């Protein structure tokens, strides 16, 4: 509701991002030339489906805990009723992980950081959901073409999370207010830094939603063949958000 | 146990 207040909001979000980013951009960048060997790829590819799923679910969920800490730190988030917090997190946490992914992604060889090295799509073949992995690496690759800064990742992912159109919200108008101000902080930081050229370059909305649905669909097929794996082996937080 | 989202949200 003030210019000075939104300058503070930019600062708030960026700093909150750094405290919850799980890994600093250059710890990712520095590890790019650590690439899984052919023999190490076939090791991953020899794990069962449920075993690759639970290793993947585990790592996703440790990433998601950082995202949850991040959301808690977004203005007004804790002053929303618990229903709506849960709604924003169920709809947004995975979206934020997909954006945070571009940091851990090397566009040069289309690899992602996983268990201490970089691997390609083939690293994930035992998951049995290969159109999805390809979609996710494509998204990540289009995102890298944007060349986001850390500050832009902060402000943008705050905005993916704080969205008043999420279905299931009770207090839609309280979150419109919250989102409006983060829209302002984001637009503000871009015109200050002479980006803003990237507003039309940004993904739809749709797109991320489509990525998320695909992940849930895939998980749901997985659960058909392994019902109690999800209920007993998967982290509870992952189970809670996704099924 | 139940409801880990509730917990993460309540826990300072
Ligand atoms: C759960 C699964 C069936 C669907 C997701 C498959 C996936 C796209 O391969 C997942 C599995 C593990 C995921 C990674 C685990 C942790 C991190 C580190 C985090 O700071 C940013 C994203 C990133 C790099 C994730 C990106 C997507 C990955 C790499």
């Amino acid at each position: 509701a003030s210019l000075t207040e939104i300058e503070h909001l930019v600062q708030s979000v960026c700093k909150s991002y750094r405290e919850t980013c799980q890994l600093r951009l250059e710890d990712l960048l520095r590890q790019r030339s650590n690439i899984f060997s052919r023999e190490e790829v076939t090791g991953y590819q020899r794990k069962s489906m449920w075993e690759m799923w639970e290793r993947c679910a585990h790592h996703l969920t440790e990433a998601i805990q950082y995202v949850v800490e991040f959301a808690k730190r977004l203005s007004g988030f804790m002053e929303l009723c618990q229903n709506d917090q849960i709604v924003l997190l169920k709809a947004g946490a995975m979206e934020v992980v997909l954006v945070r992914m571009c940091r851990a992604y090397n566009a040069d060889n289309r690899t992602v950081f996983f268990e201490g090295k970089y691997g390609g799509m083939e690293l994930f073949r035992a998951l049995g959901c290969s159109e999805l992995i390809s979609s996710i690496f494509d998204f990540s690759h289009s995102l890298s073409a944007l060349h986001f800064s850390e500050d832009e990742i902060a402000l943008y992912t705050a905005l993916v999370l704080i969205n008043a159109h999420r279905p299931g919200l009770q207090e839609k108008r309280k979150v419109e207010q919250l989102q409006y101000n983060l829209e302002l902080a984001f637009h503000h930081h871009l015109c200050k830094t002479h980006r803003q050229s990237i507003l039309a370059k940004l993904p739809p909305k749709g797109k991320l939603r489509s990525l998320c649905s695909q992940h849930v669909e895939r998980l749901q097929i997985f659960q058909h063949l392994h019902p109690i794996v999800v209920q007993a082996a998967f982290p509870p937080l992952y189970k809670e958000l996704f099924s | 146990k139940h409801k880990i989202l509730h917990r993460l949200l309540q826990d300072s």
